[PDB]
């Protein structure tokens, strides 16, 4: 059963460093909030990515627009 | 009301190439109740706001292009994805030219 191996490269910024996750190309941004509260161990519902003048959050898709093919995003908790 | 704003030329990249707006346009930082900086560039004819983006720190830098016979063009570049616009100052005199650009990276990091 494929499941879609295309694994992205995503670089999340945070106010710490610049370290890169790697998520498919096919799931929902709630499955990638709830991985890096866990991970960086900070927050989910203010937990907001950024890809420069957009954010990013479960109302979009990360793998839609926010990450092509190996990109910088910010976090931010506004 | 407006934090910082100036009257500057928008710029749009055709096919490769960027190509500058001969239209009057004021460059202005706003700030609404979500704590969000605004970057809009308001249209000094018509008065509607074309491009509105959401500027964050450590991601966003403004600076002025050297390579430029005016040396009045300026840069936004992000330090996220491929984001490069460029804009050329309208004002008077270039007295404050580089203050304006003073302001716009203080208030857009800070």
């Amino acid at each position: 059963a494929p499941a879609e191996p295309k694994i992205i490269k995503v670089t999340v910024k945070t106010p710490k460093e610049k370290e890169e996750f790697a998520v498919p190309e096919n799931s929902s941004v709630q499955q990638f909030k709830e991985a890096i509260s866990k991970r960086f161990k900070s927050q989910t519902d203010q937990l907001v990515l950024i890809f420069a003048g957009k954010i990013l959050k479960d109302q979009d898709t990360l793998i839609q627009h926010g990450i092509h093919d190996g990109l910088t995003v910010h976090l931010v908790i506004k | 009301k407006y934090l910082v704003e100036f009257r500057a030329g928008k710029m749009s990249l055709k096919g490769t190439t960027v190509t500058p707006d001969k239209r009057k346009g004021l460059v202005y930082i706003q700030q609404t109740d979500d704590s969000l900086i605004h970057f809009c560039w308001k249209d000094r004819t018509s008065g509607n706001v074309e491009d509105d983006l959401i500027i964050f720190p450590d991601d966003c830098e403004f600076k002025r292009v050297p390579q430029c016979p005016s040396g009045r063009v300026y840069v936004l570049k992000f330090k996220a994805g491929s984001k490069r616009l460029f804009f050329w100052m309208q004002e008077p005199k270039t007295d404050q030219d580089e203050e304006h650009c003073r302001k716009v990276n203080e208030y857009l990091n800070n």
